[PDB]
């Protein structure tokens, strides 16, 4: 499989996930000013540059999403695991080996914060994932490092 | 003594058998065993084999589907000595297994719907069908294969005779290897494996916000539509358009530009209601075509003003001694070529030396009656639609001095038949600026069977086509026309 | 009833019977050259001449058909008994007052081969009775 | 007891049957003498005295005969007969129920000889409330009996009423030659009644399937439609076939015919037209008359084919295009399509054969065109137009020759035109006394100054006066040309302009 086709498919999945996040966000009209403490475990909007960090932060987001009781969020997590598969495929295409991000311990704060606010955590996680995923789409255009 | 007594296999394989013939208390050699199927065909010796002196082996090849024979679903094969056959026999079963599976992706990318029909299985009673699948996280391989780890799928037989299989939630980029499993009392078999990628079978939603319009002053059918939500927006669009009627003569146009939201098309008639529908599919051609969009209907507006003002003629009622004479203007509705789409109102313009010019909106009427008093009066009828009046309009000037001018020298009428009459005339040699000539005719003593026709001044011989009754007397009048007004007409009665 | 009508009606019946066996046996065409064991009690290997032999043989064919569970075979057995009644009446018409002794069937091999070789039983029965019907057709004149 | 005693009180009987009642009328405390008692039916019809019978001084009897079916009267399905002292009718009555046992039995046997179906109409049983319908049949070993009768032992059979309002029930398996004696049995609180039983032989009510593999064709040389078919497999008895044929269109005016020889699987019938498409259907039934017609066959369409070579060649003429001084002269041959009689069915192509003394003879295929233009260069040139269908050219064809030397031979002496009307003009002429072997004459006329008012007519050489029927306009000037035609070519024509 040509590397260009893999990159195009990854961009397709980026666009589709951004679209579905927008679709659920339209149904969830939440003020962005709601500052909820204890959410430091969700990756922040920071410059993400190399593919290893892509896989790591996406696995973190998927673990956060998997804990949400929403079925659409579950299918989003399915899309995230598929996108990790394609990120690893891109890693093989560039002769780089992403570390197997299977050792992320389940965040102990998930149980304490989801019970406090399932809905607000879902909203903020979706927003931060969407922003990070546009960050990825921009980086994928500029040949991100390993 | 048979081994084995019954065999299961599918079309396209070989076969092998073993027989031991027992007669009384003796066993014959295998060199004398004669094989037979259904007691009707002697199997060629080339298919036979001698593995042992007491065992006769027969080998088949490329076995074909069995045709049912009454209640039986198998054929009986007999290993016989010479012509002596033992009452026992074996059993064979073939069964067709090549079954096609039809799957579609929903337009909302939530569910997988697979369908298939058990028609080939209907011939077997006691056989139980199960659908077995294995999903690959990668894409489908070139050669689908039955994976050892398979899963059962529940499917509902619909009224159509097809089993429908609803899978949800979905994984578009995951390969889905599929094959039918049948389970009879004698065992289980499998259909040829197939793998389907959900992305490749997407049927998009029908296009939305289809708006049809004929662009003004151009006559181009412009359509605007809203694109249904799709990944990459890589959609190939198909537009069908046709006349609004009992039968829609649908014409089609394709929009290759996936970025195009509106397009314009030429139409022959600018004044007809049209029906347009749009369907879309993936720009690469994969998946299915979407449903045809809702029909958009064009509204009949006036794209342009009428092209020519109606041709009109006057009727003179009033005594000759009277200077004041009422004038009745007679014109006709514009044709669809002249009215374009419609004529909304008739406005008759006037021209005088003293009162100057003015116009009278006659409305939808094709007649306007007015009094004539001034020596010089020019008139012109205009056809006005929503966008304005007509461009080219006929003028007609009335003059007292010019009416006394006699420009027609001779006149002659010759009836060709009840359907045609020849008109003959000779002009005065004077250099009259004849614009044209008006043949004006009616039945004598009839004040309402009135007819008239303009002809160019260059014409010398003219033919009138009408229902002419020879018993009735016809009055014929030809009128010379100029800048200043009408000359003195030539009038004859009869032929 | 006059004897000529009896004769022509019997001819019509027997030819209907052979036409029916032909139009059913088309799906079960067989080779008569092949001989099967265990079906000796099914006759047809000898010419048929006299009244009593016909009656006994057709009673045997009756009983062997009755053992077979097929609706078409049911109608065939019905027609066979019809033609047996016809031949009994014809024998009575021959002005021969021979006492009518019928029966004498010992069908346990019938049951064994029935539970053993159903297909073979039906095919050999139809073929042999078919041949016997043609033979008695020739003998009829 | 009661003041009025009807014994038996209620009676059920059939049409035409005889029934009788008895009354004992008590008025107040006195029993009315039987001689003072009058009967009344539904209190609207007094029963006549002649039917009165006296059992005793207190018991009087009336015996209805040849009874007719009771007409339902609103909510009353019975005829109420009243025991009346003269005019004193007591409010109670006896009820008489009369039904028509004549229920026709319609039966059918399929062409497969495996299903027996019968129907009957319940058209009279509605007038009996609470009546239970049942079919009883009995099988005879062989044949139906001479006089049908109800067997003491019978077998009930359920039958179903369909939307047609008829009762439907069948039999399977069936006995081919066993008499079936059946009847309709009714059951009610007043007893049971039976229809007059009829016996049916299953073999006489058999209708077959339509005969298949019917083919039709037109005989090329004779002209009779050739049709072949195949008898249905069942029944095997001799059958008679009826054949119907007609034209193709919205309506078909069929014509009927029948064949009696069962052995004939082919037929031939006379026709009126050959080049049209006919439709034909056949049906079969038993020769003796038993059974029914087998509906009809599927419609069949014939194929139009050129039956024979065209019967005559087309009549043709010529147009001179070329100066007199020029020796080479264009010759535009002009003819018309063959009529249905002349073309028979079709003319596939026009082949114009030529003949010269130098180039011999040759033919030119003009296709479907009715005109042919060629140059005249030889002194002698014979031309013959051939109409060719699929089978070949036409048998006898018209010949025309062109010759420079005899083109100066003037054979026509006079030429006079007389207009009868706008629709007819007389042509009159006198001939030269020379012994000219004139084949025929050609009348060629046009409107003067009109180059496309070409019209022409060939007329026999023996004619001396001719009448032309055409739309003539007296105003227009007409040029008239008469051409003397000989074996060697066409002679010098005579030309006049106008009348």
């Amino acid at each position: 499989v040509p590397i260009q086709k893999v990159q195009d498919d990854t961009k397709t999945l980026i666009k589709t996930i951004v679209t579905r996040i927008n679709d659920i966000s339209h149904t969830q009209s939440v003020s962005a000013k709601q500052r909820v403490t204890g959410l430091d475990f969700i990756p922040g909007l920071h410059p993400i540059l190399s593919l290893s960090k892509m896989d790591q932060t996406l696995a973190v987001y998927q673990q956060v999403l998997t804990s949400l009781p929403s079925q659409n969020v579950l299918q989003i997590a399915n899309d995230l695991e598929n996108l990790r598969d394609l990120l690893h495929l891109l890693a093989f295409s560039k002769s780089c080996s992403l570390p197997q991000t299977s050792g992320l311990q389940k965040p102990e704060s998930l149980d304490g914060v989801l019970e406090a606010s399932l809905y607000s955590t879902e909203v903020v996680a979706l927003s931060r994932l969407q922003g990070s995923l546009q960050d990825i789409l921009q980086q994928l255009d500029v040949s991100p490092e390993c | 003594v048979y081994f084995p007594p019954k065999i299961l296999t599918s079309v396209g394989s070989n076969a092998s058998f073993h027989c031991i013939y027992k007669n009384e208390n003796q066993i014959i050699s295998s060199k004398q065993i004669v094989w037979w199927r259904n007691l009707a065909e002697k199997i060629p010796e080339i298919q036979y084999s001698i593995v042992s002196d007491r065992v006769s082996k027969v080998t088949f090849s490329n076995l074909k589907a069995t045709r049912p024979r009454g209640k039986f679903t198998y054929d009986a094969v007999y290993c016989c000595n010479e012509q002596a056959c033992h009452h026992r026999y074996a059993e064979l079963y073939v069964i067709d297994v090549n079954i096609n599976i039809s799957c579609e992706t929903d337009g909302y990318l939530t569910k997988m719907t697979c369908r298939w029909s058990p028609s080939t299985i209907q011939s077997l009673v006691g056989s139980t069908v199960q659908l077995r699948y294995h999903r690959r996280s990668l894409y489908c391989p070139d050669s689908p294969s039955i994976h050892p780890t398979s899963e059962p799928k529940n499917c509902v037989l619909q009224r159509d005779g097809f089993y429908e299989c609803v899978f949800q939630p979905i994984f578009l980029l995951s390969g889905y290897t599929m094959w039918i499993r049948i389970n009879h009392s004698l065992g289980s078999l499998d259909s040829p494996p197939t793998c389907v990628l959900p992305d490749s079978v997407v049927k998009p939603l029908p296009p939305s916000n289809v708006k049809a319009e004929i662009t003004v002053n151009t006559g181009l059918l412009k359509v605007s539509w809203e694109k249904p939500v799709f990944p990459e927006n890589n959609l190939q669009f198909q537009i069908r358009y046709g006349l609004s009627g009992k039968e829609i003569q649908w014409k089609t146009h394709e929009v290759f530009d996936a970025k195009s939201k509106s397009a314009s098309l030429l139409v022959s008639d600018l004044c007809a209601v049209y029906v347009v529908q749009v369907r879309c599919r993936r720009l690469d051609g994969l998946g299915y075509w979407s449903n045809w969009s809702s029909p958009a209907y064009t509204l009949v507006m006036d794209v342009k003003v009428p092209m020519r003002g109606p041709e009109f003629w006057r009727k003179m009622d009033g005594d000759v001694t009277k200077k004041e004479r009422n004038v009745t203007l007679l014109w006709k509705p514009l044709t669809k070529n002249d009215s374009l789409c419609s004529v909304r109102r008739y406005v008759v313009k006037h021209r005088t030396a003293h009162n100057g010019t003015w116009s009278e909106d006659v409305g939808n009427r094709t007649n306007l009656t007015f009094l004539w008093t001034e020596p010089a009066h020019t008139v012109t009828v205009l056809a006005v639609n929503s966008l304005g009046a007509s461009l080219v309009n006929f003028n007609l000037t009335f003059s007292w001095p010019m009416s006394k001018v006699s420009a027609v020298e001779s006149l002659s009428a010759y009836p060709l038949s009840s359907s045609c009459v020849i008109l003959s005339w000779t002009l005065s040699p004077d250099d009259y600026s004849l614009l044209y000539l008006v043949i004006e005719w009616k039945i004598l003593n009839e004040d309402d069977g009135m007819k008239w026709l303009r002809i160019p001044s260059n014409v010398k011989k003219f033919y009138i086509h009408d229902n002419f009754i020879p018993i009735e007397k016809y009055q014929f009048s030809l009128y010379p026309v100029f800048m200043e007004g009408v000359g003195k007409p030539k009038i004859i009665n009869g032929f």
